[PDB]
RNA sequence: CGAUAACGAACGAGACCUUAACCUACUAAAUAGUGGUGCUAGCAUUUGCUGGUUAUCCACUUCUUAGAGGGACUAUCGGUUUCAAGCCGAUGGAAGUUUGAGGCAAUAACAGGUCUGUGAUGCCCUUAGACGUUCUGGGCCGCACGCGCGCUACACUGACGGAGCCAGCGAGUCUAACCUUGGCCGAGAGGUCUUGGUAAUCUUGUGAAACUCCGUCGUGCUGGGGAUAGAGCAUUGUAAUUAUUGCUCUUCAACGAGGAAUUCCUAGUAAGCGCAAGUCAUCAGCUUGCGUUGAUUACGUCCCUGCCCUUUGUACACACCG
């Protein structure tokens, strides 16, 4: 029914959060690429922004992908339910923080550095990079390394 | 000749009557809709966003018509699926229970379906009265 | 106020029971089965041996 | 819809095309398997050519765009014309050329 | 001392055994009769479990 | 009282009911017309009973089918060997046995499990594989 | 494979060596008179003896 | 009076005499009686390995117990009912009456 | 680390995702002239995706460039207009 | 069957027993089910359609259940064979591979396994700083590697979303707290208040999954796959750290059909798909069963691998490991 002709606008690459998304495929799976949001999250803010899920990554429009960002990174003041958030009720500051492409790598090693710092088990599992979730090592994960 | 709720194809009624539900705008939808993915068992939310709840009523209104009684645990056991359970295999899975207990709630106040004697929820004469009136307008669409 | 399945088990796992107790310590007269009997108001235990004189 | 004339005939003729006449058979002959040509009855002919039709459909419908419908009809089409083109057709010569060459 | 035999038995292997040579292994609690699955196989004909099928 | 026959078409583990009477020539499925059997291909296959005999024989009678246990294809053919047996019952006792037997060569001519049901049952399955037939793996080494 | 056994092939002709004047060419009149007049303890084993009884028969009117 | 006898035996030969002998002895005595519903007969099956230890071809083995279990239904002034299931108790046969 | 198979990739063509004026009446001249229209067709004779081959198809059946013959889901079944 | 220095039997095979398939034939039934008649609801309106109802009651047994029985015996015909045992087509039949599937299962063996099932056991050891019993904490799970049963997959004959929507085998608490309906709170997992059930009565039509219909994806290691990691919320339990299990979000690896080798299988069978039970306080990727969906190929042979028999040679006979 509705044919569209698309304009010179368009872009196939775009950047948020640092991360070189690549257009020509629909909004939420392309926002999937920026790490620390999946494909439940990536819907929930572009529900939250307002934006028709159905429009390719490539075509929309400039303040609309601003405001997409802006959700993410304040997710709990825009009415979202907050166990939703990866990183909720946090060791130190208490309050439910989302970290973002480069906040989830360099927050998954800090906390891994306690471990290692304390001396506790999964620590130490950790720093001989054997399994920490109490899994049979006998025969899997043989070829790991 | 006094057309019916079983006269009708089951898809296309309970699309019609959801297309009811969206004009007649009185459905009392929850606020936490297209939040939730109404089954444990499921792996993304209704990717019919803006409905969905009138989808579900619709499907709802049908089965209390049909049958004598229903509950919220029976529903959940007819709206879960497999869920994939990884490396495992694949298990039954119950749905939602808010979901179902809402939208019989919301059902309660238009007055499709009311409560029953020997527990669970009834279709009122009410309800008895005007999924006919659409069953006879959806099935002359083709004719 | 027991299930049926249960109480005829449990009748089975009785009668086991007794047999055993029947065949360890009456041996020496010759016991070769029981029987157990339900009735109204008693249950009656018919033991079967060859010296009866010396069961008595 | 691609060709007029009634599709249940386009299917009989082309499993009459893709019945191997001709067929070769496993004699020993001592450590080197030796082959012997032998001919084909009329009910094994029809089943190869079941066979034959559904592999090439399945093996050309698989990671492809085309649905297994769409690939079933073409060689469908194209053993019943007969075309070496088809899977089914490409089979059928190479298990006779075999028993050419063992008569 | 009170210490002896103090550790819970209310659950698991511990807790039960066979109702005739009081091993706690193979154990059969189907219909409630708790008899080790190589004493009830020499009982089973006189409970009045038979072989059909 | 009301001319009426009572069958019943079996399947593997599909019983379906069907009492026949004399009316205005309806036939439900559930209380649901015979058009509106789900598996949209199979509905074609639940015609063919009285698209054999051809509609002229029911209009003057009128059908109720009522069917339990199975799965989706099983109570399919459940369903047509009972309005075929119950057609056929219904000219047994009414009409005369003329019309019975044009009605019987001409559904046992086209398809034999119309009115006799399908003797194939399950096979009990077997310790040592997963089926009756199959065993798990044996290995040597 | 259906090859009867001894039990159904011995006593049915000894059961034709006197009775032969009563039983018939028919399964049916067969499997009823040699009910009352011999014990089989079994209805399967019944059936196979009158089964080839009633064979042996039609061989008996042939030579 | 709405009296009901109900046997639960195993052995079926034992339960349909005394289930006979009840409506038999009901019929002299010309009593109105719903005659025996038979429930369904349940299986209790046993499946267990057949060698005490480990070893071997994996054989398994199902010992099974069939329950048979019928009711009659009886209304009777006190009389018969005194009489009725004072006799009739047959071994391995387990009879029990109740009232409404 | 030795594999034992081969492991050769393939040429991943880019078919189109946004359609444009030349693909437009591209599909527009050229759907007729088909005897058999499908998803399939479009993507390999036009370069665009599924996607777009779905809602072309829905677009030309109510105005009527195509006639069609089986509507159901995953296989639609499209004739020409002579 | 036949040949025939052999006749006539016995054990094993077969028969038997259990189970599954047929019974408008018998005996019967709100713990099974119809149909009516009351009482009602909705829609039509003619004289109908679909429901609800437990004290409306009267009759019924087709379907459900199990007692007693019947029924198949390769029946009938054709063909081919010392014209015999049989075999192969066709017709009829519920059923025509031993009607399907099991249970039982000879003589003679084996240094097969089990002393860790046994208050079954000889002898040997031990027996109070015990090799007894109990308690606390670890371990049986530790990971450079080699094998053997499996589970998930490598993808549009598909993934995800909504809608339809159907089994059978079974288990379940009292002097205990098991199966849990219904109402309410919670996204979930779960919590809480009542109820039914010692059971054809209640869970339970166990509304199972595959599947079916409409939609988004569109050949991209991709919305395939979900391993490995990080945070929280719950449940079992005296206790969960070497995460018990469940739920949410995030991270999103190998793998593009697999070498030499090798396993199982002949019709409701293989294969797909789930469910119950066993173990079970909690935990199934296991097993024992049950249904659901349902093919291709063959109806042969001794080529391979095993086992059996005959003839034959033997200096073997704890018997070629002689
Ligand atoms: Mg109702
Ligand atoms: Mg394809
Ligand atoms: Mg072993
Ligand atoms: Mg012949
Ligand atoms: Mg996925
Ligand atoms: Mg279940
Ligand atoms: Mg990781
Ligand atoms: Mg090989
Ligand atoms: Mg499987
Ligand atoms: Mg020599
Ligand atoms: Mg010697
Ligand atoms: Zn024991």
């Amino acid at each position: 029914s509705l044919v569209v002709q698309e304009q010179g606008s368009f872009q196939h690459i775009l950047r948020l959060l640092n991360t070189n998304v690549d257009g020509n495929i629909k909004i939420v799976y392309a926002l999937t690429t920026i790490k620390g949001v999946g494909r439940r999250y990536s819907n929930l803010v572009c529900k939250k922004a307002d934006v028709d899920l159905h429009k390719r990554a490539g075509e929309l429009t400039q303040e609309e992908l601003e405001r997409i960002v802006q959700i993410m990174q304040n997710p709990t003041h825009y009415k979202i339910p907050a166990w939703f958030l990866n990183r909720q009720n946090d060791i130190t500051d208490g309050k439910d923080y989302h970290t973002l492409a480069n906040n989830v790598e360099s927050k998954l090693r800090d906390d891994l550095e306690r471990l290692k710092k304390i001396r506790a088990h999964r620590g130490i599992r950790h720093f001989w990079g054997l399994r920490v979730r109490g899994q049979h090592t006998k025969t899997t994960g043989r070829r790991r390394a | 000749p006094g057309v019916s709720v079983r006269d009708v194809a089951a898809q296309d009624f309970i699309n019609a009557y959801a297309s009811f539900l969206q004009r007649q705008g009185k459905l009392e939808v929850p606020g936490y809709v297209d939040i939730v993915k109404t089954s444990s068992g499921n792996e993304m939310p209704p990717q019919d966003a803006e409905g969905w709840f009138y989808k579900r009523a619709a499907s709802v209104a049908r089965h209390i018509y049909m049958r004598k009684q229903v509950g919220v645990g029976k529903l959940n056991k007819l709206y879960g699926g497999a869920k994939s359970r990884g490396v495992r295999p694949y298990k039954h899975i119950d749905a939602s229970g808010s979901i179902n207990r809402k939208v019989l709630q919301a059902l309660e106040k238009i007055g499709i379906v009311e409560i029953s004697p020997k527990g669970g929820r009834r279709i009122s004469e009410n309800g008895q009265r005007d999924l006919d009136r659409i069953a006879a307008q959806t099935l002359e669409e083709d004719e | 106020l027991i299930s049926k399945k249960r109480k005829l088990v449990a009748d089975g796992v009785f009668y086991a029971e007794l047999n055993e107790f029947f065949t360890r310590e009456l041996a020496e007269e010759g016991y070769s089965g029981v029987e157990v009997r339900v009735t109204p108001t008693k249950t009656e235990v018919i033991i079967r041996a060859t010296r009866t004189q010396d069961v008595l | 819809v691609l060709t007029d004339q009634n599709p249940i005939q386009v299917v009989v003729d082309a499993i009459t095309n893709t019945g191997p006449r001709e067929d070769t058979t496993r004699v020993g002959g001592g450590g080197a398997a030796r082959r012997q040509a032998v001919d084909v009855s009329p009910l094994r002919r029809v089943n190869q050519a079941i066979a034959l039709l559904t592999i090439g459909a399945r093996e050309a419908a698989f990671r492809n765009i085309k649905t297994i419908a769409e690939t079933l009809a073409e060689e469908l089409i194209n053993a019943a014309k007969g075309s070496s083109t088809s899977y089914a057709i490409k089979k059928k010569d190479e298990l006779e050329r075999v028993a050419k060459s063992n008569r | 001392e009170n210490v002896w035999f103090s550790h819970p038995r209310r659950y698991g292997k511990g807790s039960r055994q066979c109702r005739v040579c009081s091993s706690h292994t193979g154990l059969i609690r189907k219909y409630g009769l708790n008899i080790c699955r190589q004493c009830f196989r020499e009982k089973a004909n006189d409970i009045g479990f038979n072989k059909f099928r | 009282a009301v001319p009426s026959v009572q069958t019943f078409g079996k399947k593997k583990s599909a019983t379906a009911v069907a009492h026949v009477k004399a009316g205005k020539g309806l036939i439900k499925v559930n209380g649901s017309p015979i058009t509106l059997v789900e598996p949209e291909i199979l509905r074609f296959k639940v015609y063919e009973p009285l698209l054999l005999v051809g509609l002229d024989k029911f209009s003057n009678i009128d059908i109720r089918v009522r069917v339990t246990g199975g799965g989706h294809v099983s109570q399919v053919y459940a369903i047509r060997q009972a309005i075929a047996k119950g057609l056929v019952a219904y000219h047994q006792k009414y009409v005369d046995e003329q019309s019975k037997n044009e009605l019987k060569k001409a559904f046992t001519s086209y398809d034999r499990t119309l009115l006799i049901a399908d003797s194939r049952r399950p096979e009990p399955k077997k310790f040592g594989g997963k089926g009756a037939r199959s065993r798990f793996q044996k290995s040597y080494r | 494979g259906r090859v009867r056994t001894k039990t159904v092939k011995r006593a049915s002709k000894a059961l034709i060596e006197r009775y032969y004047p009563k039983l018939t060419l028919d399964f049916q009149t067969n499997k009823r008179l040699c009910d009352e007049i011999a014990t089989i303890q079994s209805k399967r084993l019944r059936n196979k003896i009158a089964g080839y009884t009633t064979h042996l028969m039609k061989r008996i009117q042939k030579g | 009076i709405k009296i009901r006898i109900t046997l639960t035996s195993t052995k079926v030969k034992q339960l349909e005499n005394v289930s006979s002998n009840i409506v038999k002895n009901a019929e002299q005595h010309n009593l109105v009686k719903k005659g025996p519903v038979r429930l369904p007969t349940k299986v209790l099956k046993i499946s267990t390995r057949k060698t005490p230890n480990g070893e071997g071809s994996k054989t398994w083995e199902t010992y099974e117990m069939r329950i048979h279990k019928r009711y009659i239904d009886l209304e009777a002034p006190v009389q018969i009912v005194k009489r009725i299931t004072q006799i009739t108790i047959e071994p391995g046969v387990d009879v029990e009456v109740v009232v409404a | 680390k030795k594999k034992w198979s081969k492991k050769s990739m393939k040429d991943r063509a880019q078919h189109a995702v946004i359609l444009d004026q030349e693909k437009y009446d591209r599909i527009l001249k050229e759907v007729p002239t088909y005897r058999y229209v499908s998803v399939s067709v479009l993507v390999d004779r036009l370069k665009i995706g599924g996607s777009l081959a779905r809602i072309a198809l829905r677009h030309l059946e109510k105005e009527g460039i195509i006639k069609p013959i089986s509507k159901h889901s995953k296989q639609a079944i499209y004739t020409r207009a002579t």
